[PDB]
């Protein structure tokens, strides 16, 4: 007979690409977003400019 | 010449009549009332309700 070789993702090397969590909600979920806030740094010229 | 007195019978048939009302349930409802469609939430508890 043969058997057969389960795999865990979390033990792979990938895992460390994505934050998988549970959300047993999902189904009754539309559109769904996330913010970004962000805001520049700037130097202080002179003369013409 | 006189006359006797009179007698007499009678008899009064029924008839059939009968009344009604449906009732319609619907189909995501019927899901959640007998519990087989319920999920484990916070929220398809209150949908129950």
């Amino acid at each position: 007979c043969s058997t057969l070789s389960l795999v865990r993702f979390l033990e792979l090397g990938l895992s460390v690409a994505c934050v998988c969590t549970k959300f047993p909600e999902l189904s009754y979920v539309a559109e769904g977003t996330i913010q970004f806030e962000v805001q520049q740094p700037m130097i202080a010229r002179d003369g013409p400019h | 010449p006189a006359d006797q007195p009179v007698h007499n019978y009678m008899i009064k048939r029924l008839d059939r009549r009968s009344l009604n009302a449906a009732f319609s349930i619907a189909v995501e409802a019927l899901g959640l009332i007998s519990g087989e469609n319920l999920d484990g939430t916070h929220i398809s508890s209150a949908m129950r309700l």
